[PDB]
RNA sequence: CCCGGCGAGGGGAGUGAAAAAGAACCUGAAACCGUGUACGUACAAGCAGUGGGAGCACGCUUAGGCGUGUGACUGCGUACC
């Protein structure tokens, strides 16, 4: 009862050098190197599942900063402000207002004042 | 505990312990596992490191030369003369207890009358052997993949089956428990009842 | 019961190891017998 | 008429002597 | 006009018309589901929160699809130490379209 | 029948179901070596990935700012045993 290995170890190469395809010289020609790329591209990925949602409010947190300056007012003082007002609106929403609306978020830059006098 | 005879419309009185009991998968189950065990020819081999044909010098000098070291011209790891637990002729034939192999017989029996794939009949016998004449007879009865088990080893039928494939014959003397599952219907006769009793009991 | 709907009781054919058979199996690399010394031998051990 | 070559590519030329040989060390 | 609304955990800002993707909700995709739980409403002038929420402020919308997305492969490694895993992840959402802010 | 050293090797015709079955002949994978298009690249410094993320090009997105490729800038990031 010889088993024969050849079409069985074949598919399982060919779906590691198809998860390389785009990577450089040898991580996509060669099995060896590839599946070494292949899982290090999933530890990353995994890692940046998580860091993802770090740098984007960073963002938001940064433009919002500029539009309430522009009110005269600072961030930091300004979710303050909107807190004891009890408005909720979150930091992804407000930097898209900051942006489309200049004139809402002035608006929220009063709400925010008012509260905060 | 009575099985209706097909044509004769005389009942037979049978033991409810024999023809009656429930089925025991699991003890089927082993008893059909052992059987084809039994039926292998364990004849097989290959060679170890020490049967290929081949000399007892180490290739290299052990150290100074860029190789990985060696012993043997025959080491499995090199092509040729490999296979490091090489096999033997072996005996593959199991044990199976006399009480287990007949209370195995007896729930499988038992579940053919509950499924109407037992044929009992007050005679099953042929005229001269001719498979063509047997052939005849089967259609007639509406039976084509079947099993014949008969009182005596009867020489007529057991010629007239040989070349019909979905067809065997067997006095109740020979029966085994594979063959009868592996047909879709069982015929036996008055006399092969009374044989297969006593044997069971 | 045909030849095709025998089973073996439940609990009755448990499947035993089978060793040095990728991380998945828990038993890749080493098989069971720690790091090095007399009983990670082949053939190794002491007498009763 | 191209008939494989002889080649003569048997390789058993694996492994000559070997010596260092060789820096002296160390005592 | 806009409007800002939560749902899945998550808020969004949102007009008439468009479809947007939420966390899955117990509701048939041809139903109609209404958000009460409003945090602006902005037109030509623009009615903010005070209490969290807006008064008179409802949000109404259609569930068009429940489905799942894209396939995502975590990988735990651990380097020299013989461990590893993969393993598996679609995410349920559902699609609804706004088609009511009402004031 | 041609090119061609009365060569090799090719191209035609013809055989042949099939010649990309033609004696270096069943099928016919990859490392490796090529030709052809798409995009990228000569002020820009490092496990070559991943998270962002401009173009430009395709399949029209087959009226719906949708899929494939390519991907400038940019945040994280010292292979495996
Ligand atoms: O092989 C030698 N040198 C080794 C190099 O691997 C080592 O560096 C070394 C150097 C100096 C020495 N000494 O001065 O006695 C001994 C060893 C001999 Cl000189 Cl001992």
């Amino acid at each position: 009862a010889r088993v024969k290995r050849g079409v069985i170890a074949r598919a399982r190469h060919k779906k590691i050098l198809k998860q390389a395809k785009g990577y450089y010289g040898a991580r996509s020609r060669v099995y060896r190197v590839a599946f070494q790329a292949v899982i290090k591209a999933g530890q990353y990925a995994y890692r940046d599942r998580r860091q993802r949602k770090r740098q984007f409010r960073q963002l938001w947190i940064a433009r919002i900063n500029a539009a309430a300056r522009q009110n005269g007012i600072s961030y930091s003082k300004f979710i303050n402000g909107l807190k004891k007002a009890s408005v909720e609106i979150d930091r992804k929403i407000l930097a898209d207002i900051a942006v489309f609306d200049k004139v809402a978020f002035t608006a929220l830059v009063e709400k925010a004042k008012a509260a905060l006098a | 505990m009575e099985l209706v005879l097909k044509d004769a419309q005389s009942a037979l009185t049978v033991s409810e312990t024999t023809f009656g009991r429930d089925f025991n998968e699991a003890l089927v189950h082993q008893v059909v596992v052992a059987y084809a065990a039994g039926a292998r020819q364990g004849t097989r081999a290959q060679k170890t490191r020490a049967e290929v044909t081949g000399s007892g010098k180490k290739p290299w000098r052990q150290k100074g030369t860029g190789r990985a070291r060696s012993g043997s011209i025959k080491s499995p790891i090199w092509r040729s003369g490999g296979v490091t637990f090489a096999a033997r002729p072996q005996d593959h034939s199991q044990k199976v207890n006399k009480k287990m192999y007949r209370g195995a017989l007896k729930s499988i029996l038992s579940e053919l009358v509950r499924q109407d794939r037992l044929i009992v009949v007050e005679k099953f016998s042929v005229e001269a052997p001719k498979t063509k004449l047997l052939a005849q007879k089967l259609k007639d009865m509406a039976l084509e993949d079947v099993l014949i088990i008969t009182g005596e080893l009867d020489e007529n039928l057991f010629l007239a089956a040989r070349n019909l494939h979905k067809v065997d014959v067997r006095d109740a003397t020979g029966i085994d428990p594979v063959s009868l599952i592996a047909f879709d219907k069982v015929v036996m006769t008055a006399d092969a009842v009374k044989q297969v009793e006593e044997m069971l009991a | 019961m045909r030849l095709n709907t025998l089973s073996p009781a439940e609990g009755s054919k448990k499947a035993g190891k089978r060793l040095g058979r990728g991380i998945g199996s828990g038993l890749g690399k080493t098989g069971g017998r720690g790091h090095k010394g007399q009983k990670s031998r082949s053939g190794g051990g002491v007498r009763r | 008429e191209q008939k494989l070559i002889s080649e003569e590519d048997l390789f058993s030329t694996p492994v000559w002597i070997s010596q260092a040989q060789g820096i002296r060390a160390g005592p | 006009m806009y409007a800002v609304f939560q749902s899945g955990g998550k808020q969004h800002r949102v007009s008439e018309g468009q479809t947007v993707r939420l966390e899955k909700l117990d509701i048939a995709t041809g139903e109609t589901v209404e958000f009460a739980e409003v945090l602006m409403i902005a037109n030509g002038e623009e009615v903010k929160i005070g209490v969290p929420f807006v008064d008179g402020g409802v949000i109404k919308a259609e569930v068009v699809a429940h489905g799942r997305g894209e396939k995502v492969k975590i990988v735990k490694f651990r380097r020299r130490k013989h461990y590893r895993k993969q393993q598996g992840h679609r995410q349920w959402f559902t699609d609804v379209k706004i088609t009511g802010i009402s004031a």
